[PDB]
């Protein structure tokens, strides 16, 4: 027997109103699947949504250990296992994705062949394995079959834009995504359209509408059990009020922190993030991470002693960023960076260019501030507010 | 910089 099914006999046993109340957790509307369940190997529910609501409601604290027994137990020719590859990858429990991932490329039903070769391609695509060039080109010779994995083909192009800096392509490709497709599995479309909730949140920040990202962060919220979704959603909430409301982004970022403690990623996440809050309102800077030689970090500690006329210890760390290779929107940061430090309008001219080339209009608002700052005139200002990157 | 994710 799986862990999972031995500890709800076992709690069962004890208390015979969990009958009911388990049912209702499921949404069966009567327990006739969950006896079917407990009585018989190998029986799955109707919908995933089943066995993940009564694992959070009647074990949180052992969510990962009874599910990844029970995921790679499963049948990978069912559906069932369809659902967990897509719960796993959402939670990125990689170890659990990666082995159902070669399990169902393997076996012989197509549907779950295909799931697993489009998810391959979107780990191989996360992991820089591949470029974005041989993942289309493998994504156009599976002659995608299923809405499902039409709308994920786009998701795992969405996430890799969203990761390199390169905004530009977003907004139209998700309108291409229409999850009234997806009718087979209630449980891939209502993940997926978390997923398109917290993604047209950042693609609303990064086109300064804050506060429409801002509504679709808490419908994100609202929609969703799954860790991974309420992290990027207050993430996203926070970033969006980093330029306007100091005590509410903190709050955002803290609420964040709280959530994910047990998750080194994540709470480290939180830690940029309330870095960076603190390095754009120029504060003391308790989250700078000096043992780090990532660019996120290095920029940060930069940041906040440039803020502290330490301009020979800024000037150190800009020399390692110098010796680091960056991406369009890390190098416009870098040029904000070297900029405020030099006191040079041109670093915030090459700026407010990879800006464009990144197509970020939020984060450009801090070299044209500087710029402001220095006497630009406003109407200048104003055309490269207006003009556009090709 | 500033973290995203989604």
């Amino acid at each position: 027997m799986e862990l999972i099914r031995i500890a709800m006999k076992k709690d069962l046993e004890n208390d015979n109103s969990l009958m009911n109340k388990w049912a209702t957790v499921a949404g069966l509307k009567n327990p006739n699947p969950l006896y079917d369940f407990l009585n018989h190997d190998g029986k799955t529910f109707n919908e995933f949504s089943s066995i993940v609501n009564i694992v959070k409601s009647q074990y949180p604290d052992r969510e990962y250990e009874l599910m990844k027994d029970y995921c790679l137990n499963l049948d990978v020719k069912t559906k069932a296992a369809r659902s967990a590859l897509e719960y796993a990858d959402a939670n990125m429990f990689f170890e659990i994705e990666d082995v159902l991932i070669d399990s169902m490329i393997s076996c012989s039903n197509m549907k779950s062949k295909e799931y697993g070769k489009v998810y391959k391609i979107h780990r191989e695509l996360s992991n820089s394995v591949i470029t974005e060039f041989e993942a289309v080109k493998r994504l156009g010779k599976l002659n995608i079959k299923t809405p499902e994995m039409n709308s994920f083909s786009r998701l795992l192009l969405l996430y890799h834009y969203l990761s390199t800096g390169n905004f530009s392509p977003m907004a139209q490709l998700i309108k291409q995504i229409d999850l009234s497709e997806i009718s087979e599995n209630m449980y891939i479309r209502n993940t997926y359209q978390t997923r398109v909730h917290v993604l047209m949140s950042n693609i609303k920040l990064n086109e300064n509408s804050l506060e429409e990202c801002r509504e679709y962060s808490k419908k994100a919220l609202e929609s969703t059990n799954i860790l991974r979704f309420q992290v990027f959603s207050y993430l996203t909430i926070g970033n969006s009020l980093l330029f306007s409301n100091y005590e509410l982004a903190q709050e955002n970022f803290l609420k964040g922190l709280s959530i994910s403690v047990q998750n080194e990623n994540y709470n480290m996440i939180f830690q940029q993030a309330l870095c960076f809050l603190n390095n754009v309102w120029r504060k003391e800077n308790k989250w700078i991470n000096f043992e780090s030689d990532s660019i996120m970090d290095l920029q940060e500690q930069a940041h906040c002693f440039i803020n502290f006329n330490e301009n020979s210890k800024a000037k150190e760390v800009l020399d390692k960023l110098d010796l680091l290779v960056h991406n369009d929107n890390e190098l416009a940061m870098h040029y904000y960076l070297k900029g405020r430090l030099e006191q040079n309008k041109a670093c915030f001219y090459s700026s407010i260019e990879y800006f464009k080339k990144s197509n970020d209009k939020f984060l450009i608002r801090l070299p044209l501030l500087e710029l402001q700052k220095m006497g630009e005139n406003q109407k200048l200002l104003e055309l490269l507010l207006l003009l556009e990157y090709a | 910089g500033m973290p995203r994710g989604a």
